[PDB]
């Protein structure tokens, strides 16, 4: 939980790495479970220098 | 190294301003008796250097010294004995909302209007 060390980023991390579970990706949900990818996205956004860039990286990885 | 970005609040490496430069009032930090009592405690030399850094610009008039003096007084008070009687010579009279009464060692108990 890197987000503990940076509490300010919790809101953005939770509300950002959630499109993976949103209907936009429901088409893929059956193809691949976004449990590891959601966890990876949360760990990335709340642990790296540029939050938005790492959010891009994680969401693109799941895509 | 301790910056904490948050969602919209991105940030970048903060870097020192590239601005360079006689109100020698705070020299009393090492001269006046009221401050002199603290010399056995924390030394004034770092605070005199902080003076010089401020004084270099210290945009304003008779304020280049008050922050450092107040900080030294608070540091000494925390470290132990509290500088009584200072602020009566040259300090900026630390701001208060009203009823100007900045007073060293005011009890937090502060018997108020509606208290038991």
């Amino acid at each position: 939980d890197p987000c503990a060390l940076n509490p300010r980023m919790t809101r953005f991390s939770e509300e950002a790495c959630a499109v993976l579970t949103s209907p936009t990706f429901e088409a893929c949900h059956r193809a691949v479970s976004p449990l590891p990818y959601l966890r990876n996205c949360r760990y990335d956004v709340c642990s790296c220098s540029d939050g938005r860039e790492c959010l891009c990286g994680a969401l693109a990885s799941y895509a | 190294s301790w910056a904490l970005s948050s969602g919209e609040q991105w940030c970048e490496r903060a870097s020192p301003p590239s601005s360079s430069c006689l109100w020698e009032q705070c020299q009393l930090l090492k001269s006046t008796s009221v401050f002199a009592r603290c010399h056995p405690l924390v030394d004034p030399e770092p605070f005199v250097a902080l003076c010089e850094k401020t004084l270099c610009e210290c945009a304003g008039g008779l304020e280049c010294a008050c922050p450092a003096l107040l900080e030294y007084a608070r540091t000494c008070a925390q470290e132990g004995m509290v500088l009584y009687g200072w602020t009566d010579h040259s300090a900026c009279s630390p701001v208060c909302p009203a009823g100007m009464e900045y007073r060293q060692c005011v009890s937090p108990c502060a018997r108020t209007c509606q208290s038991l």
